[PDB]
DNA sequence: AAGCAGTAGAGCATGC
DNA sequence: TGCTCTACTGCTTCGATATCG
DNA sequence: AAGCAGTAGAGCA
DNA sequence: GCATGCTCTACTGCTTCGATATCG
C-alpha cells in the first residue's frame, strides 16, 4: 500500500542478571539495550517520521497494563518518535540510571511467559490506522526460559505459533554471556548478536514510493499504449522554516494583499494586467494571455523513429533521468508490446526517440527512451529493474560555445609515470556511503536542540580526502614529476 | 544586446547612395543606416511591398558597405565586421573587381555569409530535414554565381568556406546565422 | 497522484 | 608618463514562494 | 538575497 | 396518471504531499 505504516514494540528483558553487572568491570547489558533504543528512535524521527514505536519491559516488579497482568509494565505507547518521549526514555543511564529504574518500578520478580506477547497482541490490535509490517524486537540473554516448568514452555511455543498465525514477526536481538556468541540454544520454534545495525547506519534516509506521472505514447496515431513515469533521484534538500511567533510560539498564519492605488481602498486581479516594456514602447497582455501563449501540444509522448545506440553520447544530459513502465490499468494489454519492443530493442540495441510534453500546458522537449534490463542473484540483487531511461536532449541554446583554441601534445614519457600514480591510487568507487556534510550537520543540529545534551557534534566530513595518507600510499615520486618535465624555476 | 545593424537593398527603383558614378553602383539605396534595432526597423521591414527590380551590380555594394563603415567609425571599436548576402543568384555579375576586392577584405577582417536559394543541387513546402531540388533548377547562371561564390569562399576561409553558404529551406531550423557573434563566456 | 467521503441522476414502487 | 584605491556591477549562486498533479 | 572579479575617475609617483 | 417514497452505482471534489517553476 501506499499510506501504510509499519510498527515496532521494543521488549526489554530486566529479570535477575541484565540489571546486575554479570560479573563484569565492561558493559552492562540493560544500558546497552537502552542505548540501543535510543539510537533507533534518534534515527527515526529525522528518518521516517510516521511510523509507530513503543517501549515495554518484562520481569518487573510492578505490573501496569490494560488487562492488569503481573509483572508486565510499559512505559510509551504507539504512536510517532517524540522528543517528550525520549526524554522521557534516557533517564535510565548509568548505575544512577539503575537505581532511579529500581526505585521507579523495581527490578527482579517472578517473570511470566507467553502473556508478555498477548501484551504485545493487545498494543497491535488496538489502533485505527493501516498496518505494513510487525515485527517485535527481544532485548533477552536468557535462552531457555523453562527451567522448571513444561506448561508455560508449552503455552510459550503455542502462543507464539498463534501470533504467526495472523502474521506477527518477532526476531530477537540476542545478548552476550561473555561477550560472543556462546549460547548456542535452540529456538528453532519462536523465532523466524549483531546491533551495530541498530546503532549507527539509519542517520539520514527518507521512505516514499509514487509515481509523478501517468502519461500515454502515441506510436502512429492511433495506436496508443500507456505509461507510467517514475523517479529514481531527486535531490533531497532540507524541510522549509515554519515561521513563529515570539512570545506564545505557535504558527502565524500571515496573509497578503494587494492595493494602494494612491485612494487607499482595495483591489482585485481583474483591475490588473500584465506588461512588459522594450525601450519606449510597453506591451499590455492579460494574465490568460501569459498562459496561452505558451501552447504547443497536449500533454504525451510522441514516436518520431528509432535510433542506433551510438550517437546519443552519455556526455549529452541536462535532467535527472526519469524511468518508464507500463501498466494494464489505463488500457488492457500493453504489457505485450512493452515486452516484445523491448526484446527487439535489447537484442538489435536501438534507442527510441519521442517528443516529450508533460502536463496539461507546458512546450514541447525531446527525449530519447533506452533500455535497460534486470538483474538478481541468490541474495537478490534487485539493482537493476527492467524498463526505459529517458535522456533527456539539448535544443540549441544549451551547448555553450568556448574559446576552444589552444593545442599542445605531450612528451611519450609521463603516462607511464602518471599510469603508476593512478594503479597506486586505483579502488572500487563505492556502492554507498558519500553523505552530505551540509545537511548532515544541520541534522545533528536539529538533534542536539530538543534534548539539550548541548554539545554540538561536529559533523563528519567524509567527502575530504587524506593527503598524509596519500602521500605516503603514493610514494616519493611528485617532486620526480615535477621537475621531470614542468619546474617551478622562478 | 547592444549592437548596430545596417541594411543595403540593390535593385530597387532609386539610386540615392553615399557613392554611386554612373551607371557604376546602380539601383542600390541603404534601406535603415547603422542603428540600434528598434521597432521602427521592422516597420521599414513591413514597408517592403516593392521588388522593383532594374538590378545593375551587386559585388559593389560589399565595397560601399565596407567604405560606410570605414566613414562611420570613428571611435565606435566594433570588434567584428559580418556581412551577410541574401540573394538567388541568377541576374548577371562583373568579374573585374574581384581579386582587389578579396585582397580589401582579407586586409579588412570581414566574414561575410551567402543565403541560397531552394536549390542547392514530394511537397518540398519551407524545411523538413529533407532534399533540395525540385526536379533540377539550376542553369547556366546559378552554375557560374554557385561556382564564383565556393570559389571566393574557399579563398576566404578554406574548407569551411564550402560550408559558409546556407539555403533558406534548412536555414529556419538551424541557427546557422548565428555564428561568429557571441562573446564567449 | 493517492485516497476517501459524499450526493445526485437515475431506477422501481405506490397512491386520489 | 607610471602606480594605486575603490565604487559599483554584471554574473553568478541559495533561499523564499506560487503552482500543479 | 549576497559574494567575486571587471573597469574607469580621482589620489599619488 | 401525475405525484410522492426507497435505493445503486458512481462523478466531483476535499485533503495531503511531493515535485517543478519563478523571483529575490
Amino acid at each position: 500500500k501506499y499510506s501504510g505504516r509499519d510498527s515496532l514494540i521494543f521488549l526489554v528483558d530486566a529479570s535477575k542478571a541484565m540489571f546486575e553487572s554479570q560479573s563484569e568491570d565492561e558493559l552492562t547489558p540493560f544500558d546497552m539495550s537502552i542505548q540501543c533504543i535510543q539510537s533507533v528512535y534518534i534515527s527515526k524521527i529525522i528518518s521516517s517520521d510516521r511510523d509507530l514505536l513503543a517501549v515495554v519491559f518484562y520481569g518487573t516488579e510492578k505490573d501496569k497494563n490494560s488487562v492488569n497482568f503481573k509483572n508486565i509494565y510499559v512505559l510509551q505507547e504507539l504512536d510517532n518518535p517524540g522528543a517528550k518521549r525520549i526524554l522521557e526514555l534516557d533517564q535510565f543511564k548509568g548505575q544512577q540510571g539503575q537505581k532511579r529504574f529500581q526505585d521507579m518500578m523495581g527490578h527482579g520478580s517472578d517473570y511470566s511467559l507467553s502473556e508478555v506477547l498477548w501484551v504485545c497482541a493487545n498494543l497491535f490490535s488496538d489502533v485505527q490506522f493501516k498496518m505494513s509490517h510487525k515485527r517485535i524486537m527481544l532485548f533477552t540473554n536468557e535462552d531457555n526460559p523453562h527451567g522448571n516448568d513444561s506448561a508455560k514452555a508449552s503455552r510459550a511455543r503455542t502462543k507464539a505459533g498463534d501470533l504467526r498465525d495472523t502474521g506477527i514477526f518477532l526476531d530477537l536481538m540476542h545478548l552476550k554471556k561473555p561477550g560472543g556468541f556462546d549460547i548456542s540454544l535452540f529456538y528453532r520454534d519462536i523465532i523466524s548478536s549483531k546491533l551495530e545495525d541498530l546503532l549507527r547506519k539509519v542517520r539520514a534516509k527518507e521512505t516514499r514510493k509514487r509515481a509523478l506521472s501517468r502519461l500515454k505514447l502515441k506510436l502512429n496515431k492511433d495506436i496508443v499504449i500507456s505509461v507510467g513515469i517514475y523517479n529514481l533521484v531527486q535531490k533531497a534538500l532540507k524541510p522549509p522554516p515554519i515561521k513563529l511567533y515570539r512570545e506564545t510560539n505557535e504558527p502565524v498564519k500571515t496573509k497578503t494583499r494587494t492595493f494602494n492605488t494612491s485612494t487607499g481602498g482595495l483591489l482585485l486581479p481583474s483591475d490588473t494586467k500584465r506588461s512588459q516594456i522594450y525601450g519606449s514602447r510597453q506591451i499590455i497582455l492579460e494574465k490568460e494571455e501569459t498562459e496561452e501563449l505558451k501552447r504547443f501540444d497536449d500533454p504525451g509522448l510522441m514516436l518520431m523513429g528509432f535510433k542506433p545506440l551510438v550517437l546519443l553520447k552519455k556526455h549529452h544530459y541536462l535532467r535527472p533521468s526519469l524511468f518508464v513502465y507500463p501498466e494494464e490499468s489505463l488500457v488492457i494489454g500493453s504489457s505485450t508490446l512493452f515486452s516484445a519492443l523491448l526484446i527487439k530493442c535489447l537484442e538489435k540495441e536501438v534507442a527510441a526517440l519521442c517528443r516529450y510534453t508533460p502536463r496539461r500546458n507546458i512546450p514541447p522537449y525531446f527525449v530519447a527512451l533506452v533500455p535497460q534490463e534486470e538483474e538478481l542473484d541468490d541474495q537478490k540483487i534487485q539493482v537493476t529493474p527492467p524498463g526505459f531511461q529517458l535522456v533527456f536532449l539539448p535544443f540549441a541554446d544549451d551547448k555553450r560555445k568556448m574559446p576552444f583554441t589552444e593545442k599542445i601534445m605531450a612528451t611519450p614519457e609521463q603516462v607511464g609515470k602518471m599510469k603508476a600514480i593512478v594503479e597506486k591510487l586505483r579502488f572500487t568507487y563505492r556502492s554507498d556511503s558519500f553523505e552530505n556534510p551540509v545537511l548532515q550537520q544541520h541534522f545533528r543540529n536539529l538533534e542536539a536542540l530538543a534534548l539539550d545534551l548541548m554539545e554540538p557534534e561536529q559533523a563528519v566530513d567524509l567527502t575530504l580526502p587524506k593527503v598524509e595518507a596519500m602521500n605516503k600510499r603514493l610514494g616519493s615520486l611528485v617532486d620526480e614529476f615535477k621537475e621531470l618535465v614542468y619546474p617551478p624555476d622562478y | 544586446n547592444k549592437d548596430e545593424i545596417a541594411l543595403v537593398l540593390f535593385g530597387t527603383d532609386g539610386t540615392d547612395n553615399p557613392l554611386s558614378g554612373g551607371d557604376q553602383y546602380q539601383n542600390i539605396t541603404v534601406h535603415r543606416h547603422l542603428m540600434l534595432p528598434d521597432f521602427d526597423l521592422l516597420e521599414d521591414i513591413e514597408s517592403k511591398i516593392q521588388p522593383g527590380s532594374q538590378q545593375a551590380d551587386f559585388l559593389d555594394a560589399l565595397i560601399v558597405s565596407m567604405d560606410v563603415i570605414q566613414h562611420e567609425t570613428i571611435g565606435k571599436k566594433f570588434e567584428k565586421r559580418h556581412i551577410e548576402i541574401f540573394t538567388d543568384l541568377s541576374s548577371r555579375f562583373s568579374k573585374s573587381q574581384l581579386d582587389i576586392i578579396i585582397h580589401s577584405l582579407k586586409k579588412c577582417d570581414i566574414s561575410l555569409q551567402f543565403f541560397l536559394p531552394f536549390s542547392l543541387g514530394g511537397p518540398f513546402r519551407l524545411g523538413g530535414h529533407g532534399p533540395s531540388f525540385p526536379l533540377k533548377g539550376i542553369t547556366e547562371q546559378q552554375k557560374e554565381g554557385l561556382e564564383i561564390v565556393k570559389m571566393v569562399m574557399i579563398s576566404l576561409e578554406g574548407e569551411d568556406g564550402l560550408d559558409e553558404i546556407y539555403s533558406f529551406s534548412e536555414s529556419l531550423r538551424k541557427l546557422c546565422v548565428f555564428k561568429k557573434i557571441e562573446r564567449h563566456s
